[PDB]
DNA sequence: GTCTGATCTCGGAA
């Protein structure tokens, strides 16, 4: 629509604000989404199915 | 150290009716800028009525004993919290302020920095 | 009506595709109107296929309980044209005394017996049922490594089960289900038969 | 070293188990502690400074085991 | 006081 990112510089500067993704989050956003998929797993050993029961009988 | 300024004509003084007691939510246009703004405005302390030409002025610093930028008479202070003719948010605790359009005199806003509003009558 | 006659031809040429023959792909698919050759014939057998693997011998009797004498008519060409798998393909279905004679000339011979309208729908492109892909005895050895698992105590499916039956899968083999999901697609469960 | 190198809760729970039973037994303390008397709170300061001196016998289900050190391990 | 699969007796047929 505007603000060309010939370099990261046009003349008003509030433009490059529009959708900041700057690297520093997009890694940050990484290390946390593995981190969030990994500690969600099931922990080995849960009784799974007596979760099951009291999930379907609730 | 002002950030933007401009005189405003207040024109809705709440647009789908009063929902609040204590605070009502203008809708202004400036002058020769053309910014739309929507303001929240505490109208217990400062009464606000329909076509009233008031002044408007967002700094991000106020310069008792510093003698603060005090000739307007009513300041809130609150953050810049979305950027969306750019809009640009600004909560003040919870009465919203809307300013849009014409991005090149936005320009010395960002996100998630203390803003003061300075208004006054005229 | 000839909506079956047709689909029937259509469907054991997709069943016997399936289990890993050589039909050519003009001879799988056919319209109606490539029927219609012999559609006003065979209302007022002319329909058995011999096709051999990369051989079985589907039968349509026209009689509607197929009995023992019936499969009596073909038990001796079965043993003359030296072939080893059969499929009768029946209208009711068979005599209950017939079904065991089956069995009793059972492993010379195979003859696995389906109904007609068992055979009108391709269980297979049922929305409902996963893709069954039967696995080899190498790809069983390195499955049952992996999860150290015996050759029992893998999740079992019947061996007369409507997919087994489709497949023609003798005890001991084992299946390898691609269940479709939402999130991933590739929901794979593998099943010893029994 | 083919299982979660995550510690679950369930491993959590049972070194707490039984760090506190072996501490309430006058083990050797590992932490300096410092005026805890409740034996399971000793044994948390002991699993964050991560000195416990027990190894945890994991049982893949045919019957082979893979140890883990409580050092070895991301608590959470 | 039913809801239940199992297990016993009859019967018509290739």
């Amino acid at each position: 629509k505007y603000g060309i990112n010939d370099n990261g510089t046009t003349e008003p500067r509030v433009l490059y604000q529009l959708d900041r993704i700057t690297p520093t989050q997009v890694e940050k956003f990484l290390e946390t989404c593995r981190d969030k998929y990994m500690r969600a797993q099931m922990e080995p050993g849960s009784a799974v199915g007596a979760l099951c029961a009291q999930s379907i009988g609730e | 150290g002002i950030l933007f300024e401009d005189i405003f004509d207040v024109k809705d003084i709440d647009p789908e009716g009063k929902k609040f007691d204590r605070v009502s939510r203008l809708h202004c246009e400036s002058e020769s800028f053309k910014m739309d703004l929507i303001l929240d405005v505490n109208i217990q302390i400062y009464p606000v009525d329909l076509g009233d030409k008031f002044r408007l002025v967002i700094a991000s610093t106020l310069y008792d004993r510093p003698s603060r930028a005090d000739q307007f008479e009513y300041v809130m202070y609150g953050k810049v919290y979305r950027i969306e003719r750019l809009s640009a948010y600004v909560s003040y605790g919870g009465l919203l302020m809307r300013l849009q359009g014409d991005a090149n005199n936005l320009h010395g806003f960002e996100v998630d920095s203390r803003v003061y509003l300075l208004m006054k009558k005229l | 009506e000839t909506y079956r006659l047709w689909k029937i031809r259509k469907t054991i040429m997709q069943l016997c595709h399936d289990r890993g023959y050589l039909v050519t792909q003009d001879e799988l698919d056919q319209t109606l109107e490539e029927f219609k050759a012999q559609s006003g014939d065979k209302p007022s057998t002319d329909l058995t296929v011999l096709v051999a693997h990369n051989q079985m011998f589907v039968f349509f009797p026209e009689e509607p309980k197929v009995g023992i004498k019936t499969i009596k008519v073909y038990c001796q060409r079965m043993q003359e044209e030296n072939i080893t798998r059969a499929l009768i393909v029946v209208q009711q279905g068979m005599t209950p005394s017939a079904k065991q004679s089956l069995v009793d000339m059972a492993p010379k011979y195979i003859l696995e017996q389906f109904l007609q309208q068992e055979l009108l729908i391709n269980i297979t492109e049922h929305e409902l049922v996963p893709e069954h892909v039967v696995m080899t005895k190498e790809e069983v050895t390195e499955l049952l490594a992996r999860y150290k698992l015996r050759e029992n105590q893998l999740p079992r499916i019947q061996a007369g089960d409507p997919v087994a039956r489709y497949f023609g899968i003798k005890r001991g083999q084992v299946v390898k289900i691609i269940r479709p999901s939402e999130t991933a697609g590739r929901y794979i469960t593998y099943r010893l038969v029994q | 070293r083919i299982t979660t190198p995550y510690m679950t809760k369930y491993e959590r729970a049972r070194v707490l188990g039984t760090r506190a039973l072996q501490i309430a037994m006058c083990a050797p303390v590992m932490v300096e502690l410092e005026g805890e008397t409740d034996p399971l709170l000793i044994a948390m300061k002991e699993l964050k400074a991560r000195k416990i001196p027990i190894i945890i016998r994991r049982y893949l289900p045919d019957g082979s085991y893979e140890d883990w050190g409580v050092d070895e391990l991301i608590i959470t």
